[PDB]
DNA sequence: TGGAGAATCCCGGTGCCGAGGCCGCTCAATTGGTCGTAGACAGCTCTAGCACCGCTTAAACGCACGTACGCGCTGTCCCCCGCGTTTTAACCGCCAAGGGGATTACTCCCTAGTCTCCAGGCACGTGCCAGATATATACATCC
DNA sequence: GGATGTATATATCTGCACGTGCCTGGAGACTAGGGAGTAATCCCCTTGGCGGTTAAAACGCGGGGGACAGCGCGTACGTGCGTTTAAGCGGTGCTAGAGCTGTCTACGACCAATTGAGCGGCCTCGGCACCGGGATTCTCCA
């Protein structure tokens, strides 16, 4: 049948928040990092160590930037995070 | 070029449910491509220059811990 | 031979719980996590010797940095094991 | 010569002083170190150790697992208040987060 | 008589208080605050006036920056009253 | 013994720093917190400064204490000596 | 002997290179601090200074203003964004803030 | 006595608006500047050293150091004056 | 839309104190030579990184319904802003005690440095126990 | 009250902890010299007090505007399902280059003599804070 609005969700809110592997697949954050860093050396190598560094920092501050945006939208009487919530954690934080 | 998009939509659902969020807007995808393209920069080219200074030619894990140590964000598990 | 506290931390998980064993990733951490802690201190007491015009690195200084470094309770606790360290260390 | 007894046997510890003693000296923190840093600093990292082991094998022991993984330490550190105000601006890799749901998401 | 609308007075009490660099707390109230405060420390104690100037430049400046963050969360929520819910949103997203 | 000194930091004062930090209409429960934000800021900075004060075996806070004190946290001030 | 020359002067520089080598020999930086080391940080910390000056001078100017006071650092560093983000966790002591009322709090 | 970058920053102010002075608040903010980032690019520096076992900082350490401390186009003018009075100090 | 009261901006006069320049000196920078070692360079090696292929399969992607929910509008009523008057304590000037911070002398014990030596710690090797996987049953949620 | 996600229990298989040989770094023992403890002194500077005065805080009161609750509505994500696609695992191969070792030489620490630039002290003049009066916004109400 359907589900509901909001129960998968929060199946998938009690699901990620109990794991620990990694939410972006390998190989296109691979081929992002390799991308960025053409722009300050050509033709650099990477252990593969750098590139699971890389993504293990970049999921934990996305995560906890998803924490601050979720504060935010609650803060304005919402369930729905907006990229002036992301705007204004990055204000808050000193990113902008 | 445009590896950014292979930060998929289910990815950033994923990091966002990881995080609480219960509803996303459909204009937080492009958004937070472009926090983590900017994060990514920063780390990666502080990564370069340390790397640069040891006059090698590959990125280690040091060199991504050294430079997420000088931006507050210390990562224990890589040879920290 | 690259070193590492991975024997120590060995000895300290048997001395407070036995029948636990640990994982390589885990002990990347806890190495990751000592190095951290003691370059904390030993920095914070390097800053205590140049500003007090001190060209040594004694207990007094580690004491200091312990009380600036760690919270309440942790920093009362460090200082009591440091202090019982000291005076058994110049007791015997 | 008599018995090599260790400084750390004779302090009553398990780290290293004389490893300690060693980094402390060719760190440049000081232009000299003293006798009794490295043991104070050894039983201080000895403890802060003792402490995060003992909160990570109780957490091993809730999910009953008798081997301690990188999720066990990260919620022994950030379920302490003192442990979380020391490690806060501190990534554990594969550590994941804590379970959090807000209340105004519950149905 | 002669009465201005709620919210003028406010205004030219932003610029009046933008423009200048006094420091905007008395001294002697903020001075025994911090004798008060670290006599529960170390008992018996004396401060250089330059270190309570120090302490209250550091303090205003901090609330300055916290009420300006605190400004942001009351916009966010489409509103132009801060409220202490907007202190503490700003409080945890700077994880103090 | 000093007792009670939370109130010198007035309404007018926290009126005043809202008013540089851009803000036009302020509630009437904004005052306590501030109070409780200002006390718990000034006991951060007053344990380091007593602490290098005790460290140098003085009995006075000097102001180049209080600098340490604020660098420690990320909040370094310029004016005061360094 | 021969005359006493400067390193700053046979630098080009104005900050002195002698008390930024004594400083980096004393500092505990290192065992050893090679010789342009000090020619370097001096020239760095002199355009740092003279980029600060500069804008500092023309916010005295705009202000019709001789000398500068805290309040012209205070501008000169916030208005600049490299100088922003380079002095952000840093206050100014008698300061100030920058003009900022936003668009939602004017009169319409 | 006390030393400090009272009289070159002065230089430095002539050099740059030869009819604009300095109070002494400001000299003092100016003087905490330049004590700050002599403190931070040093300690960059001596990190990077302690980084790829090197005893001794040079030129090339401090050019990292103002890379990895100073933003884009500050980080670029000012590797080429320390590039510039290397050479002249070099050449003469 | 015009106009009155309030506020802000602007120009001339006055004094004051802090910046700016001059001088003595002293200590710290410079110059010249020596010496030991840190590092630059050359060679080699073997390790891990890159490039491509095949498959199979999980995950990304397109699309449709629909329901909750973000957002705009309206009323109301309470809370905070503006202003006047009284009170209160901040602030400035001054005047003393006296703790204590800063400096100097000395003197001693504590730590750097060195030679010798052995035992703790690390790399390598192996074999065995702890989780990961798969399937059926009932417990826990969901509509 | 019926229909699904998920503990719970049992077999099974594979990819951390103990043992050992070498080796190298910590420890014992001794010397040398200088860093800091300790006593004495003295002078800045911190605290406590008194009094006038006046500026700022506190209290009260009127009123208006904005925060908050309620309600409608149109739309845009949530969820589900079929289709596509490229992540991922396993495998092969090849060449860059990370890392180790050896040799030599340039370069920075170190020491002693010299001397001059920077710092403390002092004196004096102009930038600016303040005041008073007039010109120009400027906000609110008829």
């Amino acid at each position: 049948h359907r589900y509901r609005p909001g129960t998968v969700a929060l199946r998938e809110i009690r699901r990620y928040q109990k794991s620990t592997e990694l939410l972006i697949r390998k190989l296109p954050f691979q081929r992002l990092v390799r991308e960025i860093a053409q722009d300050f050396k050509t033709d650099l190598r990477f252990q593969s160590s750098a590139v699971m560094a890389l993504q293990e920092a970049s999921e934990a501050y996305l995560v906890g930037l998803f924490e601050d945006t979720n504060l935010c939208a609650i803060h304005a009487k919402r369930v729905t995070i907006m990229p002036k919530d992301i705007q204004l954690a990055r204000r808050i934080r000193g990113e902008r | 070029r445009d590896n950014i998009q292979g930060i998929t939509k289910p990815a950033i659902r994923r990091l966002a449910r990881r995080g609480g969020v219960k509803r996303i807007s459909g204009l937080i995808y492009e958004e937070t491509r472009g926090v983590l393209k900017v994060f990514l920069e920063n780390v990666i080219r502080d990564a370069v220059t340390y790397t640069e200074h040891a006059k090698r030619k590959t990125v280690t894990a040091m060199d991504v811990v050294y430079a997420l140590k000088r931006q507050g964000r210390t990562l224990y598990g890589f040879g920290g | 031979r690259k070193e590492s506290y991975a024997i120590y931390v060995y000895k300290v998980l048997k001395q407070v719980h036995p029948d636990t064993g640990i994982s390589s990733k885990a002990m990347s951490i806890m190495n990751s996590f000592v190095n951290d802690v003691f370059e904390r201190i030993a920095g914070e007491a390097s800053r205590l010797a140049h500003y007090n015009k001190r060209s040594t690195i004694t207990s007094r200084e580690i004491q200091t940095a312990v009380r600036l470094l760690l919270p309440g309770e942790l920093a009362k606790h460090a200082v009591s094991e440091g202090t019982k360290a000291v005076t058994k260390y110049t007791s015997a | 010569r008599a018995k090599a007894k260790t400084r750390s046997s004779r302090a009553g510890l398990q780290f290293p002083v004389g490893r300690v003693h060693r980094l402390l000296r060719k760190g440049n923190y000081a232009e000299r170190v003293g006798a009794g840093a490295p043991v104070y600093l050894a039983a201080v990292l000895e403890y802060l150790t003792a402490e995060i082991l003992e909160l990570a094998g109780n957490a091993a022991r809730d999910n009953k697992k008798t081997r301690i993984i990188p999720r066990h330490l990260q919620l022994a550190v950030r379920n302490d208040e003192e442990l979380n105000k020391l490690l806060g601006r501190v990534t554990i890799a594969q550590g994941g987060v804590l379970p959090n749901i807000q209340s105004v998401l519950l149905p």
